[PDB]
């Protein structure tokens, strides 16, 4: 199993131009699934799901908590910047939160801010305190725990958000749980006295994949180097991995690719 | 070190005549302000989708600039990336094969 | 579903 739902604000003075100062997306399982900002003023479905699943009632509620959210984090981003003494320039506060369902059938729940791209505050493990991370968070601990916001956060992580995120896994459970295969290609680069070998792999879903080199027969990945998963437009991910050999050697390596999705793992060799 | 990591793939791996779609990635950066422009022989592109922000569990930025397109022979691809970080405005050349 | 921020 192990689902995930998570959101992320982010509250800016300086976005900037033709750019909300305030936004907020949703993703179930990795998957941007719903998106809130400050020009729209409207939370928005991402996935054609969530759209035929939920009625208007939802998209209204969530526009208007987006909203509501949207003035406090007005405030909040004021009074963060007055506790930095801060006068002007850019700042940002960050929000993450969310819950996890895994296949023990388990619960977690986090959330978490940051200031400037730092920790400011965030709810602890036992979600009974705030842990400040900064001294400017310090008064912000005090005043929501004598207000009952652990507790309160508790409630929605433990509860309103695992039951929801319940709900839009089986409203997604075909879409989140299809394969679309990666096309492979192996390319060659020489610009100096080294040739470099990538192999990218184009369009693959779900994420965990494995794309190595290897040296006639011995995964010489151990020189090899990956851009790590990054997304495309439409739901599915792409990585590239390089390595260097000497000219000559180009006829003993090979790019091998695991995925989900493929009969067999994909071997290719380079050739010009 | 906040400086944008840039990378820029097709959707599809490209090939002669055919309609694809150029991507730009912009990862591990802060502020979230950012300058990302899909260009086309040193001229910008045509309906770009840069939509798509989001931050990583260390809190750094990043977003996705895409745009349908077909590869035209003999033209130059790239994605002019700009950021406090930096001094001068970044060119990411996308390589086609 | 989205949630109410706290007051700072």
């Amino acid at each position: 199993e192990l689902h995930t739902l998570r959101y992320i604000r982010t509250a800016m003075t300086d976005p900037g131009p033709g750019q909300p100062w305030f936004v907020t997306v949703g993703y179930v399982d990795g998957e941007l699934f719903v998106h809130y900002n400050s020009t729209a003023r409207r939370y928005v479905p991402r996935t054609e799901w969530i759209a035929a699943n939920t009625d208007q009632q939802y998209w209204d509620g969530q526009t208007q908590i987006g909203q509501l959210n949207e003035q406090i984090n007005r405030e909040n981003l004021g009074i963060r910047q007055r506790r930095y003494n801060q006068t002007g320039g850019s700042h940002t506060v960050q929000w993450m939160f969310g819950c996890d369902i895994l296949e023990d059938g388990t619960i977690r729940g986090y959330r978490q801010s940051a200031y400037d791209g730092r920790d400011f505050i965030a709810l602890d493990k036992d979600m009974k305190t705030f842990t400040a991370a900064v001294p400017e968070a310090v008064p912000t601990k005090r005043k929501w725990e004598e207000e009952s916001e652990p507790e309160r956060w508790k409630n929605y992580l433990e509860e309103t958000c695992v039951e929801w995120l319940r709900r839009y896994v089986e409203y997604g459970k075909a879409e989140l749980g299809r394969r679309e295969r990666p096309e492979v290609r192996v390319w060659g680069k020489e610009a100096d006295g080294i040739l470099t070998l990538s192999c990218r792999a184009h369009g693959f879903y779900p994420r965990p994949i494995v794309v190595s080199w290897l040296k006639d027969g011995a995964v010489r990945g151990q020189d090899a180097h990956s851009g790590g998963i990054v997304p495309n437009g439409d739901g599915t991910y792409h990585t590239w991995v390089t390595i260097e050999a000497q000219p000559g050697d180009g006829d003993k390596y090979q790019c091998r690719v695991e995925h989900a999705s493929l009969p067999q793992p994909g071997l290719y060799s380079w050739k010009l | 070190d906040l400086t944008p990591k840039v990378q820029v793939y097709s959707r599809f791996p490209a090939s002669a005549g055919t309609k694809n779609v150029l991507n730009c990635f912009a990862a591990g950066f802060h502020p979230p302000k950012i300058s990302i422009t899909l260009m086309k022989d040193g001229v910008p592109m045509e309906g770009a989708q840069y939509s798509d922000m989001s931050f990583n569990d260390d809190w750094t930025f990043q977003r996705l600039v895409h745009a349908d397109f077909t590869p035209s022979s003999g033209s130059t691809y790239a994605c002019k990336v700009e950021h406090e970080t930096l001094k001068e405005p970044q060119v990411y050349k996308w390589d086609p094969e | 579903i989205d949630w109410f921020d706290g007051k700072e």
